[PDB]
């Protein structure tokens, strides 16, 4: 039988859609070693490379179609044992340029996934691989060498009887492929940063345990005689001072087993350890259930009289230095059945009705972790 | 004339390059890589070449994709010349590619005595509903180079200096390595 071939659907150039299963282009094993530690690079290589190899049912569809308007979808399974507990991150990035960092600090920014396999069982998250605009490819993300990592943000509290294998699941879906822009307005509403404010390590004890990260957040993190810098924060940099309200992600790193009470709360490097009258201070008190592991800390502006400056000279001490600090404070005990210590990860998720003042010529040194 | 116009909003060094010391003197050049903030020197020749990292450059070597206007300010010093002997020629190249295929983008000339301040302005603007990736293989998109040229190594010691343009947007991130310090 003859027919027209020339008008037949041949040319269907819309994107994956459909089911989950339908929508499945690649699996990956991530392993764990029972015996790993933070900052412990598990899984470092392209995001496209990710289906070489797969037989999926989008395996093709994913590497043929040539627009696609969804987002990629990643789904973590693994799960351990109350006993104990330890920080992933998963995060996508643009690209690198050889010899990378591979610190939390740079690694996140982008787009990324923070969990905890011993309260969650499973994690997801979609995202955008072609940031500033509505649709990508395979082939783009091939070539313009698009990164994806899993990384221990903090190893084992109590280490497992063998070594673990995380799996991940790449799909797609239907969300709408939405850009994030960064630019130079001095008034936003809405500004990701990303920030991992730092790792908090409480030990076990009695002691009065304190910790400070700046909210003068430019100039990177210091590493040795260089820093770490991520686009998120050198775009905060471009401003000599700074307000609005701030949103944290604080994430329990540590296995349920390992507890104490954080007290949040916003004040200046004049305060010294060992003063039992923090909570003057308006705060927060974060605890978790055994099975949370996130918690969200809101500060208004109503927290800050003025701006402040997203940099100071590193030399700056806490008595010299009038910005503000957001202390970590344990509000009773560090403790447990296990031994470990209470890992506590802070992170910027972002800043809302953001003020930037003036503009920054710059310092090169960073601020120290 | 005898009045200058004033510059305004804040520029950033970023790259600086001095000749090679005598008694080298043979025409010689530098090439700067613009937005991923690198220095190259023509040849062997001997170039000082140093890096700062102000919030501009931090931008450019971790931002993927660009969008928007730079200002750049070109400072050339400088030495201890008499001016009636004073020689030394500029020659400024904006490029797209170091391939020798590519042609320039945009030439200055410039033959102050002493020190001089050359001012210009390009854009930045990719394919990616207007961004554009530096170099990378998709598209085929690539850098903004500045080639500079001396015709008196001991007379002439380079300086550029950056700022955004207020349209200036970015999206993405790049993991670089530590950033040394100056």
């Amino acid at each position: 039988m003859e027919q027209n071939l020339f008008a037949l659907s041949l040319d269907d150039t819309s994107s994956v859609r459909g089911s989950l299963l339908d929508t499945k282009f690649a699996q990956t094993r991530v392993l764990l070693s029972k015996a790993m530690a933070g900052g412990d690079v598990l899984l470092d290589e392209y995001l496209y490379d990710v289906v070489n190899g797969q037989d999926f049912r989008a395996t093709v569809a994913f590497l043929r179609t040539h627009v696609i308007t969804g987002k990629i979808k990643v789904t973590a399974t693994t799960n351990i044992s109350d006993n104990s507990g330890c920080c992933l991150m998963l995060a996508i990035n643009s690209g690198v340029r050889g010899k990378y960092s591979t610190d939390v600090y740079t690694i996140c920014s982008q787009d990324s996934m923070t969990w905890n396999p011993g309260c969650k069982k499973n994690f997801s998250f979609t995202f955008n691989p072609n940031p500033c605009g509505d649709s990508w490819s395979a082939e783009m993300i091939s070539r313009s060498r698009v990164r994806m990592t899993v990384i221990c943000v903090s190893g084992w509290t109590l280490s497992p009887t063998t070594d673990v294998i995380a799996k991940l699941d790449w799909s797609i879906v239907n969300e709408k492929c939405e850009p994030t822009i960064y630019h130079l307005a001095d008034c936003q509403n809405w500004l990701p940063l990303n920030r991992w404010m730092g790792k908090l390590t409480f030990p076990q004890g009695v002691t009065s345990e304190v910790r400070r990260m700046p909210l003068s957040i430019g100039g990177g993190a210091g590493a040795t005689q260089a820093f770490l810098a991520n686009m998120p924060n050198s775009w905060i940099s471009m401003w000599r001072y700074f307000r609005g309200e701030l949103h944290f992600e604080v994430t329990k790193m540590s296995s349920p087993y390992i507890k104490a009470t954080v007290t949040f709360l916003i004040a200046f490097g004049n305060l010294s350890d060992a003063f039992g009258f923090y909570e003057s201070f308006p705060h927060r008190i974060v605890q978790f259930a055994e099975v949370e592991e996130k918690c969200t800390l809101v500060f208004s502006q109503q927290e800050f009289v003025t701006a402040w400056s997203t940099q100071v000279n590193p030399r700056t001490t806490l008595e010299a230095d009038g910005c503000p600090y957001l202390y970590a404070i344990i509000h009773d005990s560090t403790t447990g059945t296990i031994s470990g210590d209470f890992n506590l990860g802070v992170k910027l998720v972002g800043i809302k009705d953001f003020c930037g003042i003036g503009s920054n010529p710059g310092i090169d040194g960073s601020r120290l972790l | 004339g005898p009045v200058c116009a004033e510059a305004s909003d804040v520029y950033s060094p970023c790259m600086i390059a001095s000749t090679p010391p005598a008694p080298f003197s043979d025409v010689t050049a530098v090439t700067f890589d613009l937005i991923n903030g690198k220095i190259t020197p023509v040849g062997d020749d001997n170039w000082n070449t140093h890096i700062y990292n102000p919030p501009i450059m931090n931008v450019l070597r971790t931002a993927a994709w660009k969008s928007g206007t730079i200002h750049v300010q070109l400072n050339v010093r400088g030495a201890g010349v008499k001016r009636a002997d004073w020689d030394g020629q500029v020659f400024v190249y904006l490029r797209q590619s170091m391939n020798p295929e590519s042609y320039d983008a945009r030439t200055f000339v410039i033959s102050q005595p002493g020190s001089a301040m050359l001012n210009f302005s390009f854009d930045i603007i990719g394919p990616n509903s207007g961004f554009e990736f530096a170099e990378s293989p998709w598209a085929n998109q690539t850098t903004w180079y500045l080639e500079c040229v001396a015709t008196n190594p001991r007379q002439i010691q380079f300086e550029v200096n950056m700022r955004f343009d207020p349209n200036f947007r970015v999206a993405g991130n790049i993991l670089m390595p530590p950033f040394p310090l100056s």
